[PDB]
């Protein structure tokens, strides 16, 4: 009946956000989503989306004919030019999507780390990393205390004595 | 007591590609390559003509098929495969260049050139251009001798473009089935037709000879055209086998032409076309037709390129 | 007690480029631009013809050089610089378009056109087309008057393509050294040759006149060609100076043609060619020839682009 | 006779892997390679390699002639088109390689950090960072203990008392 | 006691674009798209000719306007809109190809072809080519009969290129206003001019007929050209209406030609030109002219693309 | 009268470098710039700049005419080809700048983190992170001690006793 954070697995139950908190205390287990980190990620992804929606104002008109085929020589030059250009955009499209996808994935992992590092800095010397993306808190942290961490209102000075005592022995 | 940081995930994962991995699952992805086609010509907001049986080049010379379009106006011009520029068998010289010009003309405005003739027939008609009875091209005059085998007088007709736009001028050379038939119509002797401008100079000779029967006829009228600059003049010196123009053409403005085999829709609004219909999409790429025209997404070889719209999907440890 | 995390490194470092650095050393790198050429035409698996002295256009008309290839079949066609389309001096009109057509034809299938003549010689031959003795193009007939200076009768010959593929038809206009020599062969009077189809109409006149001696001859035969649509007909009306065809050509299927000056190899298997040989590579780019054809890596200006296949090389502190 | 990890230098002796461990204890000094991190990096690099091996099915045929030069005007149009396209692929090739190389290098540094951070999380409060990529272990760690870290079987609870005592005084 | 790590920032932030954000502020940025134009032709270091009223094709035939450039030499050739290739009304056949050739010729070296005539006038002149008095093209000879309506003898003139480079050869066909005027000059009968080489064969007939008056004249001289291979020969067989060449042209080396309407500067040094001036820039892109020539940055649609040269600008908390 | 590092704000007073140090002690407040990190960033940015300055040796000549317009068909083929190529370079330019800018920004953030992590490793167990990019030092650190951190000559063993005592109680 243990819980685990990121590092080898996500949460299929987190359905109100992209990133979130999962705790267990005397009151039981809870899972809540973080808005700021989730929104940051969504804004960046849609930022890419709008970028690829930017339409072209370049208008192109017919250069050959599919009812009455044009002269062979100029026709073959046209086809060779079009095919050459088609090769280019296919490459560009392939590379653009592959590149953007690699970046989308990475920035998502980045947002996870920023959130983790933030919470680590909140708890100061009152907790230790378990290596599964979770923090073992060395003091009593009720649901109200858990909420204080989620909204960045946790004052480590309040629990510092209690935690260090349990940590040291 | 414990608090854990995490990220969401699904069992509904969709595979995409990156620089390193191929088929890496992400939470959510969207398509970047359009394949969804609308099998109609979306013409809402655009003044549209469906020439149908009228060939685009026929709008200038005027076979019966194009009588409705002799002075047409349009934003979107549609060519049909059944269309023909011709009633009496023949073809245009530099046809495709002329098509490309008319496709973005916005239509044509015709103007009488004011040619008058003497000692000569102008009512040259044929069974191939039936309009009520036997007739001829609406904007052209088929000139003959007078009776039969009679001499066709040397003539010289000129026309100045008194307007601010270039004038599209078109004339025809008639190729008879035999020198016998050529003589019967325009008299004996070699025939010459010279066309002079101030940036154009050419010469034309008929080529009488047997040819396969088209519409039952072995005769050919091949059309020629030039653009007359403002205040410039064309001169027609000839002595037979000449298809004279009655009116000149002027381009109305701006348009776009397409070739299609699908119906029109005045409710749908589009800006990218191909022979199979209209492409309406915000996607940057498409895989429908390389020869699509208008304002279009770029054509690509691949039918699908998924863009990740979510994080890497990592399944929960059960 | 101590534990340290590290990464490997070498003294054998190779420099590559990035967005920021130029010449940053990495552990391992590989080449992306091919420069390794195979100076042969790798033809394994492909039916190959080395026309050698036979010009590609000569396979249709049939000079002695091309007698082996009058009905050739191929997957890969190779042109050689010593090749010639001609025995009796002359050249094709729209030659390059015709070459481009034959390069992907897969070869040609010839068919008799069945022309019969009366009151006329057909055994027109020359010293330039020596085949045993003086001869002429194998698929063509050099028509004369009958004796000398005699009148050449007006003729009209037709041919229908009864097949499902277009027919390649070729005829020739003979240009004599003088009007004296033209008269001696085809009789006096102006000469005309008209060629009629159902989508083609042209006319041809000889141009007798002095020209430099080629193969000892000042006469010229310039060839013309058209593609005949299925069930369509060509008609030849003429009165002299005409090089008539004996057989028509039909394209066999699909192939690829190259120009090369290097030998063939039936053991090596390739798919990308140039005049200097074959390019076999999994590399995306090449720096050998911009005009390489077939299925090829893209041509680039740079001779080398190293792709890092290892981490940044950081030397150990001694 | 000290040892150092990453951060200002690599190891020319590590010849069985890309990333590895180097320790010193009473039994002496040792160097071993990590498989999972090394393999992760190799799989990503070859993943790029296969991507650039994907051949084109686009066939191109001759558009001009090097025995009998085509007409000047259409010939110059062809040359101008080819040169224009050659300029494009040269640019693309230059950019693709430069871009991929920057990413290959970065992902390699990333794998190093992930391995370092993993080991840091294993040792919990029983070690301190020396700043040369190494961990000063504040307890006795024989070769067997060293192996326990390399195969992720190190239980910090076992050595926690001994280490904290030495750390604090 | 406390120590803090930080980075600089400004209130002078400039917005750029990324893959994700649009308008994200950075500390410092630079422009990548050139728009700064120099409205002159920077010719320092380059041998430059400003043909002005002389058309480039006129340097070969030699109207009065081009007398200074009959054997010009250059690194940079400049065409002007007022330039004309012609004194006596007419135009070149395949003019643009010929222009493209001369633009990179480095100039021309003329050589006498050594034609001698008998029983014929060569002093054909016109009011349109006034040079002191009425004259003609400097490199050409206008051949007449002798008196008036007199018969023009059939002639045959040849010329071998004894040099190592191809020879630019140019001749003209004269088109009279009437068959009456054609007869008055070259005598009665149909006129033919044939031009024979060893890789070239063509024929030419005059087209007398009424045309608009250009420079007060209704006559036309349309020029034709070929390149003569080393040791090869051209032959001119004719009987009237022929504009004979006096000298041949040879290309000097290598150059670049531009069309411009702006002055020249021998102090400024450039390598990228357009009609509006010179582009000097280390920037990879430009938004001035798509048709810029020389060694140029690539043309782009966008007028500005800012490249971040500093970190993301994050304002200090007050 | 508190000070803060990176993480929600930069320093408009840091005018002699890109990255820097800001301290407060008994002697007051001070701000100094770090050379190595600033120079690293500048060298990378100018490295990009030189890359985009690399000129082309490809010379192009006129293919049409703006005084005497060429034939329609070949002219329209030329225009269609040029427009097609212009579309490509515009795309490339847009993507290149957007991509480089994203990387320039990221490498700058990277250099900030490397500098922060370096100082964290210098102070060892003698300081704690306040979460604003600053380190609360649990011993007396005069201007001379502050300088020792900036030039990487800070010996944590010197202040270790004093700091841990204050940290623990
Ligand atoms: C999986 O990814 C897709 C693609 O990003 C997400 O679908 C997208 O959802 C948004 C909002 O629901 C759509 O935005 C829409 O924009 C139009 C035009 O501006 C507007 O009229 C609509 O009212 C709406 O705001 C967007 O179009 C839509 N994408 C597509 C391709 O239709 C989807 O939400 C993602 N999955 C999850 C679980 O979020
Ligand atoms: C330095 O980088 C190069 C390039 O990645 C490495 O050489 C590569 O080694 C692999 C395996 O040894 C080769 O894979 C081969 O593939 C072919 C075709 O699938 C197969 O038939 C072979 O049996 C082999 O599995 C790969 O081709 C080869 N690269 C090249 C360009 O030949 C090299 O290993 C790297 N250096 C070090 C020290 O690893
Ligand atoms: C904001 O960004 C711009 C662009 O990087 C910076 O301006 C640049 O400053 C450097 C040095 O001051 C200039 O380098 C120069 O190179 C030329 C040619 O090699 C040389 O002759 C000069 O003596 C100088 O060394 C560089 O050209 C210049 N950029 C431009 C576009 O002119 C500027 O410094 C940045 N802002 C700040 C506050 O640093
Ligand atoms: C141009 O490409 C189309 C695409 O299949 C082809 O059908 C057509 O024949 C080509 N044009 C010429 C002149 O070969
Ligand atoms: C119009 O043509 C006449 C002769 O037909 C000419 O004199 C005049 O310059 C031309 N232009 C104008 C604007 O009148
Ligand atoms: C074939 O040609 C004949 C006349 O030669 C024509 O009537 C017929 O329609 C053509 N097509 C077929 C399929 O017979
Ligand atoms: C096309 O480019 C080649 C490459 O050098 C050149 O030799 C050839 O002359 C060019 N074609 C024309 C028509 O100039
Ligand atoms: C030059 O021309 C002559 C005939 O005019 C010919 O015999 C010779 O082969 C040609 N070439 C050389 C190098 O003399
Ligand atoms: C080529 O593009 C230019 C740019 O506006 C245009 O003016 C010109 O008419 C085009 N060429 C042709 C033949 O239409």
């Amino acid at each position: 009946g243990a819980i685990a954070g990121f590092i080898e697995n996500g949460w299929e139950g987190l359905i109100d956000g992209w990133y979130g908190f999962r705790h267990q205390n005397a009151q039981g287990e809870g899972t809540a989503a973080d808005y700021k980190s989730t929104q940051s990620a969504i804004d960046q992804i849609t930022g890419k989306l709008n970028r690829l929606i930017e339409k072209t104002n370049q208008q192109f008109e017919l250069i050959d004919n599919e009812f009455n085929e044009v002269e062979k020589q100029i026709g073959n030059v046209i086809n060779w030019t079009r095919d050459s250009i088609t090769e280019v955009w296919s490459y560009n499209a392939e590379l653009l999507v592959a590149m953007e996808n690699q970046h989308t994935i990475d920035l998502a992992d980045s947002e996870m780390d920023k959130l983790y590092e933030r919470v680590k800095r909140q708890l100061r010397e009152n907790a230790e990393e378990d290596g599964t993306g979770c923090f073992e808190i060395f003091h009593k942290c009720d649901d109200d205390c858990m909420a204080s961490i989620r909204n960045n209102t946790y004052d480590h000075s309040k629990y510092r004595e209690e935690a260090m005592q349990n940590r040291i022995q | 007591d414990k608090i854990c940081l995490g990220h969401h995930a699904v069992s509904n994962g969709t595979k995409v590609n990156t620089l390193t991995e191929r088929g890496v699952e992400v939470v959510n992805a969207t398509e970047t390559v359009e394949r969804t086609n609308i099998p109609r010509i979306c013409s809402k907001g655009k003044r549209t003509v469906d020439l149908g049986q009228c060939g685009l080049l026929g709008t200038i010379t005027g076979p019966p098929q194009c009588d409705q379009f002799l002075e047409f106006s349009a934003d979107l011009i549609i060519e049909r495969r059944e269309g023909s520029d011709v009633c009496y068998p023949g073809k245009f010289v530099n046809e495709e260049a002329l098509r490309q010009i008319l496709r973005e003309s916005g239509g044509i405005d015709k103007e009488a050139m004011g040619f008058t003739y003497s000692g000569i027939r102008t009512n040259g008609a044929t069974s191939a251009c039936r309009r009520s009875g036997s007739s001829f091209y609406a904007e052209m005059k088929w000139l003959l001798s007078n009776t039969d085998n009679a001499a066709f007088p040397q003539m010289t007709k000129s026309y100045k473009n008194t307007r601010k736009s270039p004038a599209l001028i078109v004339w025809g050379i008639h190729h008879s089935v035999s020198t016998a038939e050529q003589t019967k119509l325009y008299g004996s002797g070699n025939k010459l037709v010279t066309v002079g401008s101030s940036n154009y100079q050419q010469s034309f000779v008929p080529s009488p000879g047997a040819r396969p029967q088209v519409n039952g006829l072995s005769g050919r009228i091949d059309f020629h055209w030039l653009m007359l600059n403002p205040n410039d003049t064309v001169t027609f010196s000839f002595n037979g086998a000449f298809i004279a123009p009655d009116r000149a053409s002027f381009l109305r403005g701006k348009s776009m032409g397409i070739q299609s085999g699908v119906q029109v829709d005045a409710n749908c609004e589009g800006d990218c076309y191909h022979s199979g219909g209209t492409i309406i999409s915000n996607l940057p790429f498409q895989n429908i037709d390389s020869r699509a025209v208008g304002k279009c997404p770029r054509y690509v070889k691949q039918r699908s390129l998924l863009l990740a719209t979510g994080m890497k999907n990592v399944p929960e440890i059960p």
